[PDB]
RNA sequence: GAACGAGGUAGAUGAAGAGGUCUGGAAAGGCCCGCCAUAGGAGGUAACAGCCCUGUAGUCAAAACUUCGUUCGAGUGGAUCCUGAGUACGGCGGAACACGUGAAAUUCCGUCGGAAUCCGGGAGGACCAUCUCCCAAGGCUAAAUACUCCCUAGUGACCGAUAGUGAACCAGUACCGUGAGGGAAAGGUGAAAAGCACCCCGGAAGGGGAGUGAAAGAGAUCCUGAAACCGUGUGCC
RNA sequence: AACAGUGGUAGGAGAGCGUUCUAAGGGCUGUGAAGCCAGACCGGAAGGACUGGUGGAGCGCUUAGAAGUGAGAAUGCCGGU
């Protein structure tokens, strides 16, 4: 790339479809925007979920939410990151963020069960959903709950 | 202005190249001065107070002093100016040589 | 002459009533003086009013 | 990358090859565009400014009547139509600059480099050491590198021998291996490297 | 309270070609050559300059006033007392907290029968216990941070006179208004005033010559000078 | 190459023209630029030159980027008539 011949990748750039000069290139008059209408002038108009006085949709339906403080975003490892590393290794919640498996520790690691393993792995965590507790054992795998 | 009144001026260029002389008059706060012989130009004047012979007077016109140079007391030459002191008042210094004024 | 719940006492400002040549007369604490227990400790000193339900009941 | 070498003073001697992670890759010419326009968009301070309507120093009162009388309706004596004027838009203060992602400006000073080795306009000198900062020096080693354009140096840490020199010669900047500027290295479009600033390059990417 | 060091309020020093030629009124331009540089920012000079000039790099300069920075009372008790007095605390007045008095904490800022005080007190979103955290009701407190009327230095994919500060100019004036206030218009001779002596026309005003300047149609709201518009002539109707 | 279609307002979509400024190259200018003034030139269009006359110091192209981005109508502003 000299900087006499400088140029992008054919689609990468794209000039204006700027608004208003003249009507050879249509948009000239009006603008885009029409005849007339509210939604033509100088910002005037309407709010984006409203209905010209009918009664708008997040009112006539009724509030079901509750929410509590005690809540805990586990972190969510679906079983098979564990197959990135060989078997009879360390599986700790510190280990699993500088390798990339959580890339954010949210108190709490519970390990899912979708997929299969191979490895007899040393784990240790917080949580376990059921089949994860026996398919860790399926690879021989230790299943200790931190 | 690093050229005295009553120099050994040479002109670099303008209507006249070639000639040199000597300062009548300067100007400093308009940085133009007043060499003899070069920028002569032939003047209208009015029969008036200072004696009204009116007619076409001749006097000379002021030069800015970047066409102004001093030449070498040494050689002859056109030489720029520098700056020495020699017991007591800073002097004027003539390059390629070791000369005064 | 003052205590320590709302901004308003012994100050400067203004009233236009008649007859009509004038300067500088008063608003004062507005007595009338005795016990709280908004603050139960005593020397039975100054009081004001702008509003006086719910100081307390008793 | 099998890039050749010469002396302080211009004799050739034993080459370098180097390595093919920052000198052999291919040129990536979609990004060297977008590299530029980074550079070039943060070395613009944009601090220009025009007074708005509001701004004015005026304004204010509707000049006459509204009816009665003969002329448009007109209804401050600094309206965009009028002569005095505010500027109905008008350009503000701003920034221009915005941060690309470690991906692309490593990739992007990778394959100007890589472009350069195929260009050939790029020799390692090593140990550029001077007695002085005397750019007479200087403009000897050019001619003895054949260089009469646009140039550049990449020392190893800002030695002030080449430092304090070559400030004074145009086509040629001094720049030390960690300011490698992504546009000068495409502008000055002729390159060179002591040797201790090669593994400088190295140790980073 | 004294001495030193650095900076500021005036400064100084400072490299290298009238290089030769060609046009041009005029070389800084073109051509052919040199040269300096810790200086090839910038302005100025008859036009576009690293080497033409003021100056810039670099280094020094302060009588005096200053500015910044350097140097000349621990432990252990466990009798007693104290540890913030006219206020701290809640459910019905107000206000600030994101909170519109609600489940309403908390902080204060006017007000309705006068708690404790170390075995104590307050808080942890009413409250209750438990539990942890902390002694309120006296005061002082730099840095990071908010900002520009001036000053110093210098930037610009900012404006080039209807733009940019209203105001590039005697501009907050001239004028409008008794009044608070409102608030304009208007920059360019050349490089050098060398700005027109002299002769005619007329009372001049104003020309026509001449002379000045490279250009005088360049000559006084003085570069370029379009269109509206006012024209004088003439080809065809 | 063949076949087919091409009126269009609001309205969507795609290509380009041009001014100001910057960016590398290149060049072109006191042997006369920008502007202005004329024509019978070329490009499908916005357009773009080329001689001639004015003017007396700067400005185009090629590719990019930024936009105060282009007038003929606002009972439009401000001059000139």
């Amino acid at each position: 790339m000299k900087l006499h011949e400088l140029k992008p990748s054919e689609g990468s750039r794209k000039t204006r479809n700027r608004v208003g000069r003249g009507i050879g290139s249509g948009n000239g008059k009006t603008a885009g925007k029409g005849h007339k209408g509210q939604n033509a002038r100088s910002g005037g108009g309407v709010r984006p979920g409203f209905e010209g006085g009918q009664m708008p949709l997040f009112q006539r339906l009724p509030k079901r939410g509750f929410t509590n403080i005690n809540r805990k975003e586990y972190a969510v490892v679906n079983l098979d990151k564990l197959n990135g590393f060989a078997e009879g290794t360390e599986v700790t919640p510190e280990l699993l963020l500088e390798t990339g498996v959580i890339s954010k520790l949210n108190a709490g690691v519970k390990i899912l069960g979708n997929g299969k393993l191979e490895k007899k792995l040393t784990v240790k965590a917080n949580k376990f959903s059921a089949s994860a507790k026996e398919a860790v054992e399926a690879a021989g795998g230790t299943a200790e709950v931190i | 202005m690093h050229v005295k009144k009553g120099d050994k001026v040479m002109v670099i260029s303008g209507k006249d190249k070639g000639k040199q002389g000597t300062i009548l008059a300067a100007f400093p706060k308009k940085d133009r001065v007043l060499v003899e012989g070069v920028n002569m130009v032939k003047k209208h004047s009015k029969p008036t107070q200072a004696n009204p012979q009116g007619g076409i007077s001749n006097q000379e016109a002021p030069i800015h002093v970047s066409n102004v140079m001093p030449l070498d007391p040494k050689t002859g030459e056109v030489t720029r100016v520098g700056y020495k002191v020699e017991d007591g008042k800073k002097v004027r210094v003539a390059k390629k040589s070791g000369q005064v004024l | 002459r003052k205590c320590v719940i709302t901004g308003k006492k012994t100050t400067a400002g203004n009233n236009r009533s008649h007859a009509m040549n004038a300067s500088k007369r008063t608003w004062g604490a507005n007595l009338q003086k005795v016990r709280i227990l908004v603050n139960g400790k005593p020397k039975k000193v100054y009081v004001s009013a702008r509003a006086l339900k719910s100081g307390k009941v008793e | 990358p099998k890039v050749a070498l010469y002396n302080q003073n211009g004799s050739t001697a034993g080459d370098i090859e180097l390595n093919a992670s920052v000198f052999g890759i291919e040129p990536n010419e979609s990004v060297v565009f977008d590299a530029i326009l980074m550079q070039r968009a943060s070395l613009r301070q944009g601090t220009h400014k025009v007074k708005n309507r509001s701004e004015v120093r005026g304004g204010g009162r509707k000049p006459w009547r509204q009816k009665g009388t003969g002329r448009a309706r007109q209804g401050s004596i600094r309206s965009p139509q009028w002569r005095g004027g505010g500027v109905v838009f008008g350009p503000t203060p701003r920034s221009y600059s915005y941060k690309l992602p470690k991906k692309v400006r490593r990739l992007a000073i990778k394959s100007v480099l890589s472009s350069k080795v195929i260009d050939n306009n790029i020799i390692v000198l090593e140990d550029l050491t001077l007695d002085t900062a005397k750019t007479k020096e200087m403009a000897a080693i050019l001619k003895g590198l054949s260089v009469e354009k646009k140039a550049l140096i990449v020392t190893a840490d800002a030695n002030e021998a080449v430092a304090l020199s070559a400030r004074n010669i145009p086509g040629v900047t001094v720049v030390e291996a960690n300011g490698i500027n992504v546009l000068d290295v495409v502008n000055h479009e002729k390159l060179l490297i002591t040797k201790a600033a090669v593994e400088k390059v190295e140790e980073v990417l």
